[PDB]
């Protein structure tokens, strides 16, 4: 490394900067923020060619003159994530005169996504494949740049793969490209001859199968990558000795900081204490747990926000659920706040667009409720448009001290299941469940309706079900049967069947249409006027409208009021 | 649960000894259980 | 007429009963033959009652087991008034069995109500009746579950007029040897077999032309003949017949030793009006001081789900009680129920509204003062509204004046409610600031009002397309407004109604520190007349609409959340760059 | 209202060539709530 | 239409037929 | 397409005309 350690730093004038000049490695996150004076002659002779790696994230935001990073970032191999900014480790935002990206060798970011939006001169972007950098790419949003309503034309100087079946170059610069290594060596780095490094490497490196001639890699000690750290030296966020920890100790008594397994870290996780002794945490049999929060308030709309309240395990406030976009955020969420058992004070979940389950909370046993939300509610539900699941009521305790439960617009989300929240929280009887919002577009009806015959010919099938009743068999509209050429057991097609007569005339229908030796997945399930029933899925091989619903009561209503009327009792 | 039903069911009962004539036969026997003590008050003494 | 008056009957199981109409002309009230299960058609082969003319409120027949044509027992009915309906209808068949011609081939006017003929399983020729003939408004009636759901039959058709009802022209006939006398509009009066004319104060059928006492019906009835007005010596009774020699003295004294009587108007009626009271000598009311207002609800409550649960509180100005307004099958019943409970000013109790599918304005409560919430429903409301598909009005805020005196007010489900109209209420009805209410999601989510006025600024017409252009609307936050959509219906008549219709979306103009946002709308036939509105959408946590302008030529809702998340990152973006001092 | 790109130039008026500051925000003060030039001259560097 | 009779062989197998589609109005044709 | 210009010509009309998904603002900013 040609450089020493550096903190992350946020660089007005462009003259800041200079502090990268002997800089290998920023353990925290550069941020180059709102230089409105400059101009493109201040950025011709301004190079870093020395950085090698950046931990947290990268972050440029309204920089006037920076038309390309070549100058700047030559050399900046791995972004690797350790602290990300909105469930992002790349953010470009903004760039006036930003046109050509321009860090060819940028190689890898182990944990994070990308965002570069509203940049109103780069072009350069649809020649970059985020698979060989990121593991996920449908969590990237590059959306408002200069190729919306236009296009410079993508000047290649190189390797290409395809986008939806069709094959396009991959490039970076007007004289770079991206290197698209073999998967020989799926992340150590092939050479310009194709041979690889040693495997606890990634990205690039000088001589191939060799742990000491590398540039970033996948833990590092001196000069050379290791898979672990060796015992005399624990481990970091880096390879320290007990020089490193004790001295941050010192430095700060600010973090202080704990050896823990083999790696320094700053707090002593949940159930360990320290002696002033040593800096190794030992397990203590007083019971101690960790999270004060400032105005007893936090809201999870993020990564980062998450990340705060990592071992966190009890909260010492309120826990407000606000994820936005629809992008899978459960595992990150569980890995996060999934030790929080304890929580002291409301929870909330409001606007949770991705949100299809919240077991997350995998250890959740006591909300208390001390502080509450308006109205009084201690656990809350608004807008959750793919919400269909809680806490896995089979085998999940949840205790609630006080406070009453809110279901208002969850349209994917049972009422048994919110029902069944009753019996297992303890609160009986407290309350603020809008009926008609919950589970609307849902098919959840509890009821079972089981197949009865099966019979498939070359070009139909015959199928027969138990027939189904409500209370009152005015009720049951009809039928509604679906089928689809499902590829594998692991859209439907809606028909409607009338009801049959009583008297079993075991219901059923005719199906046609289908199309020989192919496996076919059905179910039919009842309408009803308001219960419901579905047919289990089985799987066989073939060897404005609301109306309707109103003329249907109305016919309902007069019959009734006859029979009123000219039956009279004694 | 009677509820045409409650025709065939109340002339079943009553038969040929006729209806009466002078809330109701709908919510005792469509919505709630009826028996057969409560179904033939409504036949003819 | 051949026979005398008869009291209203409902005939029971045996057919013994059925003998007292032998010697009748005249029921003056409902005509019901009901649930005679062991009867076979030799029950009915030779009994025919010809001598019946006049009908007044409603005829139900119910289970006849023998019964299979009405030609013999009703021959010549002539007409049902409707004075009392059988839920909203004046003629009701249900579940006849063996019935399959309907007869009734005499039967002219039914001047209140509808007709439903449903769920009889042998009944046919029923599609030969033009009913715009028999009765005003066909819209109403219901006859379905009839056995032409499954097959047709033959019908005889003997060979009778024919007029397009259906998309062509058809042959209208009642029986095998009769069919529909379809009178030229020259004579409501009906003309005979040469095609003379009647009185015109007589409807239906008549002997001689212009002649009262040839009629056997007619629009009131004197003795002897049918008049525009009752005599001087006359007062009128039950809205079909001149009676005054002994008639309310004799009801009044039978009464005290039931409905007692009065005189009013020239029109006896059962009891004195609002204000009125009985002078005990002359049975006339007499305007009485002290305020005198109309009923008792001895269940305490009355669902208003027809007309004949209306109609009881006809003339009704204090309710002691609860009304339940629960309307159902889409039918414009409005007209109905202003006429009936539109005189009720005070209210003791609650007012509730549930499942009333046509209900597009509760104006008709048109007195509507005072609800006092003495009796107040369990969950403390005293004005409810769930499932109301169709409501969009409460009342006209600028003349009405209503007071509560008792809880608050529930709103679920009225998808075509303003919310502007609901929260109106709550500053001029009174209570403000007293709850002891509202589901946003629910009120106006399918007719979506818009609040503001987007007006227009320019219009630039040519031979093939349109030049608009309207001045910009930017709601606090810019990112807000989504964008715009405009929408034509190239509506001949003028004065369309509110949200063819085609849409189609258009971006928002850049803000510039305004270019006007119109749009050079294309694709106009060089001579019709356009009809068109912009209207803005917007993400909420505001809206306007241009009104509707008239001119002549010379599952995706993905798109909110992903603004959202927009909005969010620049939003998060600025809150952490941006540090106070 | 100063909100979005509007804030970003709105500040850039008032720092001029003094420059921001650094070592719920600025968008609930100035986007959701009216704001003056005398609570935005705080957010530039002293 | 032909194409229906006999496909309505596959609905009655051996047990033979003579003379919006339904399973049930199909049925009505059968061995009886 | 093509002189189907017709929008701009009636938009620019004796303004000016010249050429140096569909939107009004596109045309108007497109032409002297």
């Amino acid at each position: 490394y040609p450089g020493e350690v550096c903190p992350g730093m946020d660089i007005n004038n462009l003259t800041r900067l200079h502090e990268l000049e002997n800089c290998s490695v920023i353990e925290g996150h550069l941020q180059i923020l709102l230089m409105f004076k400059t101009r493109p002659e201040d950025f011709r002779d301004l190079s870093f060619p020395k950085l090698i790696m950046i931990t947290d994230y990268l972050l440029l935001f309204r920089v006037y003159g920076l038309e390309s990073l070549k100058d700047l970032f030559p050399n900046l191999t791995v972004i690797r994530g350790s602290r990300l900014f909105f469930n992002y480790a790349l953010v470009i935002f903004e760039m006036v005169h930003l046109k050509e990206l321009g860090l060819y060798n940028l190689m890898n970011i182990t944990r994070g996504s990308v965002r570069i939006e509203k940049n109103n001169e780069l072009c350069y972007l649809a020649t970059i494949d985020w698979s060989r950098i990121l593991d996920s790419v449908e969590d990237n949003y590059i959306v408002l740049n200069k190729d919306d309503n236009e296009e410079c034309g993508d000047i290649c100087p190189c390797p290409a793969t395809v986008i939806n079946g069709q094959f396009v170059e991959r490039c970076w610069t007007h004289s770079h490209c991206q290197k698209v290594c073999p998967t020989i060596c799926k992340s150590h780095g092939c050479t310009a001859e194709g041979l690889c490094c040693h495997s606890e490497c990634l990205g690039n490196c000088s001589q191939p199968d060799d742990p000491t001639k590398c540039v970033a890699c996948r833990f590092y000690l001196d000069g050379r990558c290791v898979e672990t750290c060796p015992p005399p030296y624990y481990h970091f966020q880096r390879c320290v000795n007990f020089s490193f920890c004790q001295d941050l100790h010192h430095k700060c008594k600010c973090h202080q900081y704990v050896i823990h397994n083999n790696k320094c870290i700053p707090e002593c996780p949940s159930g360990y204490t320290m002696n002033s002794s040593n800096l190794l945490c030992t397990p203590c049999l007083g019971p101690c747990p960790k999270c004060h929060l400032l105005e007893g308030e936090k809201t999870i709309d993020s990564v980062t926000s998450a990340q705060e309240l990592r071992g966190c395990t009890v909260i010492n406030g309120s826990l407000i659920i606000n994820i936005r976009g629809g992008n899978n955020l459960a595992a990150e969420l569980e890995a996060n706040l999934g030790l929080i058992e304890e929580i002291s004070g409301y929870l909330k979940i409001r606007r949770s667009y991705a949100l299809v389950s919240l077991s997350f909370f995998r250890k959740l046993r006591l909300i208390r409720g001390e502080t509450l939300e308006i109205g009084n509610y201690s656990f809350y539900a608004l807008d959750n448009q793919n919400l269909r699941q809680l806490w896995d009521w089979s085998k999940h305790n949840l205790t609630i001290t006080q406070g009453k439960l809110f279901f208002h617009y969850n349209p994917k989300l049972c009422l048994s299941e919110i029902h069944k929240m009753e019996e297992v929280s303890g609160t009986k009887g407290r309350q603020d469940i809008a009926l008609k919002t919950n589970g609307d577009q849902a098919s959840c009806e509890n009821e079972l309706l089981k197949f009865s015959y099966i019979r498939t010919s070359f070009d139909k099938i015959l199928l027969r079900w138990e027939p189904y009743w409500p209370p009152d068999f005015r009720d049951l509209l009809g039928f509604m049967l679906f089928y689809k050429e499902a590829p594998y057991q692991n859209s439907w097609t809606v028909v409607d069947i009338d009801p049959p007569l009583r008297s079993q005339n075991h219901p059923g229908w005719l199906m046609r249409g289908l199309k020989p030796w192919t496996q076919y997945a059905i179910f039919v399930k009842t309408l009803v006027t308001f219960y419901g029933a579905k047919s289990d899925i089985i799987y066989v091989q073939t060897d404005q409208i609301l109306k309707e619903l109103e003329e249907s009561s109305f016919r309902k209503t007069f019959e009734d009021y006859l029979h009123n009327v000219v039956f009279v009792p004694r | 649960t009677l509820c045409a039903e409650l025709v065939d069911a109340l002339q079943f009962v009553c038969g040929d000894r006729g209806f009466y004539f002078n809330t109701g036969i709908v919510d005792e026997c469509c919505f709630r259980s009826c028996d057969l003590r409560r179904l033939e008050m409504y036949c003819a003494p």
